[PDB]
RNA sequence: AGCUCUCUUUGCCUUUUGGCUUAGAUCAAGUGUAGUA
């Protein structure tokens, strides 16, 4: 999953983690964000989330 | 100015610069 | 004798690909540097 | 000389010779070039249809009877008795199946 | 036939994406190299268009 | 090891010099015997 | 058929060997050719007909 | 002799570009490994590299002896025979490690 | 001017091809529909146009 | 550059030129055929049969042959014992098809590489 | 533009079939007799 | 003046050079570039451009890992680089 | 269910790297000022 094309999973993620979860797996998904935004730091998925970022509004 | 320029090169600049920058007959005799 | 019926699989199996030396250029080719680290199997090496 | 079984150069030089209306001497060479390489196919298939469009049906015929007499693939024979069929006479084409 | 080759040469003379060459041999040679070995080198290209890890 | 340092809004003439001199030397493909043989077909038409 | 025969020559577009591209390229050939005048065969089946009857 | 019939052979001067590749990679001790080249076309060569590397040692073999007795005097020989057995030397010690 | 040069890289890391094209193919996805629209009517109409002339046709065959 | 080419189209040989001789090639020598005389061997030939059981019984023969069927000084030291096995080298001489890896090799550039 | 992005996202399409690390479930802390056990107790209660 | 850090130019220019010449020929790239050597631009390459070397933010199995090996093989840097994963210079900051 | 033209996709590669050895060998470099007018 995208951070910045689909946000509602991370925030079903965080709802989990903070009915369920400690600041130890709160920390893990942060790095896991981080990680992840970093890896889809392509040029055609930033096309693809401006496209996204623009069509909604 | 030793601001940081708006915009950086690239290598691809590099190759794209570099490719940018690259009778009648009278008689039967000359035939 | 009659000649193979070959297949499109068969074409396939037989395509060679093209070189990309780690030493040569005698044309002085710009060669991407996807395709000049493609067979350069160090990096895909094992390590333990 | 240099190439004597390349299919390419022997197409080239009948198809330059046909450009040209030699239609004898492309004959001859359509006749030297399924001598030369009786079990190739594209030869064959462009003698039988420089036959047909030049209007000699029996010349597409005896062509069609040399390469039969070659035995050669099913496409061959089936094209053949497309042929007989094209033109109505059902009994060869029964004949050719036969 | 000849049509082919003119259409060809007009789709080929239109770039697109990056520049990667220095002649038109270089251009055809860097595209059959595209064509073979895409399958085979994905990571290192997005390591190219990420400025990190494979 | 560092990250390299982004380019200031004007260049040195360092800076400007090795951009010419790495367009030139990037661009080049031939040695100099197939350079003189162009010359000489190019000068050869001219005389003909 | 129509559609058996389209998918066909969806499926026969890879080169396999040239006695394959010749089969496909000798059909495309005659199909292009158009349908045979028949009269003209009829007229000229005649004509064999009168001439070898006359050696 | 190995390529089926009815394979368009336009490009096969590539599989000697290969060879030659290979080598090189034989001499600096790097993997050679051509994603996509067929098992077929990769044995001839693997096949062939190992029968130039045997003559090739085999001829720094003789060489460094002659070096040893004095029976030569020309540079070139001694040159290349040391380049040769620094090769053979660090294929060994990268062995080792 | 940014044509030109459109495959040098900014600050962040981003080309500027990269961004002209992200501008335009968002341009392109606001825009898209309207457009599909708009030649679903237009072949709408030109279909009326034909279904206009050939009712002018026959009227003029039957009234002679 | 194309000036250093491979080689594709290898040269053909020739008939001999049939031309008047003047010039000198090829020097005489051993202009006579030496013959297997009697003794030598060869210009015999006895049968097949024959010739598979003498190769058999020379066979048979060579397994035969080869089967021959007709204070204590050293206690300050810290480690002992540290050459059992070292010298049951040499069970069979054992050729390696790798001249990298054969025991040559090692020999040569243990020798060498000082 | 538009029709260049959708080659390269056919394309990407075409990695993400490939790309897949499969998920490795942990195993449950409970097993299905477990499962079974607590069905026929709730079963029992439900009864009674 | 033959030395300096490296600048976005030198970077550009070391890559197209490498895309023209190759990674076995380094006293030609380093021809292109007017303060740099050919050992700079090897070591330039493998340290900071060769496209393995990961740029991003250490994982804790990466940390787990360099500690592990840091205890196991000390200050074997070099050794411990390969497995690690990431480069020398890299593991030791 | 045709034939032309147009577009897309598939096929095609069509100007599409022509040997060797000790990677064949080797490779630092002019000068850049300017109290006062």
């Amino acid at each position: 999953c995208d951070p910045r094309t689909n946000p509602e999973f991370w925030a079903k993620w965080e709802q989990f983690e903070v009915q369920h979860g400690n600041e130890d797996t709160f920390k893990e998904m942060l790095r896991v964000k981080r990680s992840v935004q970093a890896k889809y730091n392509t040029d055609v998925n930033f096309i693809a989330s401006q496209a996204l970022a623009r069509s909604q509004m | 100015n030793k601001a940081p320029a708006p915009i950086q090169i690239s290598a691809e600049q590099l190759l794209r610069e570099a490719v940018d920058r690259q009778q009648r007959f009278a008689d039967l005799e000359e035939l | 004798s009659p000649p193979r019926k070959l297949t499109a699989e068969d074409q396939e199996a037989w395509r060679i690909p093209p070189p990309v030396s780690m030493w040569k250029n005698p044309k002085g080719f710009t060669i991407p540097l996807d395709k000049r680290l493609a067979a350069d199997g160090r990096q895909l090496q094992e390590v333990q | 000389d240099v190439h004597p079984n390349n299919t390419q150069l022997w197409i080239r030089y009948i198809e330059a010779e046909l450009k040209n209306r030699n239609i004898n001497h492309a004959r001859n060479l359509l006749d030297r070039a399924v001598t030369r390489l009786p079990r190739v196919s594209k030869l064959w298939y462009k003698y039988v249809y420089v036959m047909e469009m030049l209007g000699d049906i029996p010349g597409t015929r005896q062509v069609f009877d040399r390469w039969m007499k070659w035995e050669p693939d099913e496409d061959a024979w089936n094209a053949y008795i497309k042929l007989e069929k094209r033109y109505g006479e059902y009994e060869r084409a029964r004949q050719i199946f036969a | 036939s000849l049509k082919r080759r003119r259409e060809k040469l007009a789709k080929s003379g239109e770039e697109h994406g990056d520049v990667t060459y220095i002649n038109e041999k270089n251009k055809q040679f860097n595209a059959k190299l595209a064509r073979f070995y895409n399958k085979y080198t994905a990571e290192i290209r997005d390591s190219f268009e990420r400025g990190t890890m494979v | 090891t560092k990250p390299a340092r982004p380019d200031t809004i004007d260049l040195d003439e360092d800076e400007k010099e090795m951009l010419s001199e790495a367009r030139a030397r990037l661009a080049n493909t031939q040695g100099k015997k197939a350079k003189r043989k162009a010359r000489e077909r190019q000068q050869e038409e001219s005389r003909r | 058929k129509r559609m058996k025969k389209k998918e066909a020559h969806r499926d026969d577009t890879a080169f396999r060997d040239y006695a394959r591209e010749a089969e496909k390229t000798y059909k495309r050939q005659i199909r292009n050719m158009g349908a045979p005048d028949l009269e003209k065969y009829m007229r000229e089946k005649l004509s064999a007909i009168e001439k070898a009857a006359a050696a | 002799d190995m390529m089926p019939e009815g394979i368009k052979q336009s490009k096969v001067n590539t599989v000697l570009q290969h060879l030659s590749e290979a080598w090189r990679c034989w001499k600096s001790n790097i993997p050679w490994k051509v994603p996509g080249l067929p098992a077929p076309i990769e044995n001839i060569i693997l096949r062939y590299v190992k029968a130039k590397a045997d003559w090739w040692i085999s001829v720094a073999h003789y060489n460094r002896e002659r070096i040893r007795r004095g029976a030569t005097v020309d540079k070139t020989v001694a040159k290349k025979n040391v380049g040769r057995l620094t090769r053979l030397w660090l294929k060994a010690e990268q062995e080792r490690q | 001017p940014e044509e030109e040069q459109g495959s040098s890289r900014n600050l962040d890391g981003r080309r500027l091809r990269t961004v002209t094209e992200a501008k335009a193919l968002a341009e392109y996805l606001a825009i898209k529909p309207e457009m599909e629209k708009r030649e679903k009517e237009a072949r709408r109409k030109r279909w009326q146009e034909i279904i206009e002339m050939t009712e002018r046709k026959q009227e003029e065959i039957r009234n002679g | 550059t194309t000036a250093h080419r491979p080689t594709f189209d290898p040269a053909r040989g020739k008939e001999a030129l049939r031309g008047p001789a003047y010039h000198q090639r090829l020097l005489p020598a051993y202009t006579t055929l030496k013959f297997r005389q009697p003794g030598q061997g060869g210009a015999a030939d006895k049968s097949t049969r024959d010739l598979r059981a003498e190769l058999e019984a020379a066979e048979a023969a060579h397994y035969a042959k080869l089967k021959g069927a007709p204070r204590r000084w050293d206690e300050d030291v810290v480690f002992k014992n540290q050459a059992r096995g070292t010298e049951d080298k040499g069970k069979r001489k054992e050729f390696v098809n790798d001249l990298l890896r054969s025991d040559f090799h090692k020999r040569f550039m243990s020798k060498y590489v000082r | 533009a538009a029709l260049k992005a959708g080659q390269m996202q056919k394309l990407r399409e075409a990695e993400q079939s490939s790309k897949r690390k499969p998920l490795i479930l942990p195993a449950p802390q409970v097993s299905d007799s477990e499962l079974d056990e607590i069905v026929k107790m709730g079963m029992i209660g439900e009864r009674a | 003046v033959k030395g300096g850090v490296w600048t976005n130019i030198e970077d550009e220019i070391l890559k197209a050079a490498v895309s023209k010449y190759g990674l076995n020929q380094w006293a030609r790239v380093s021809s292109l570039l007017a303060r740099k050597t050919p050992k700079q631009c090897k070591a330039r390459w493998n340290e900071w451009l060769d496209p393995s070397i990961k740029k991003i933010e250490w994982s804790r199995e990466e940390d787990e890992k360099l500690l592990h090996l840091a205890k196991l093989m000390p200050t074997q840097w070099r050794t411990i680089a390969p497995i690690v994963g990431r480069t020398a210079n890299q593991c030791l900051e």
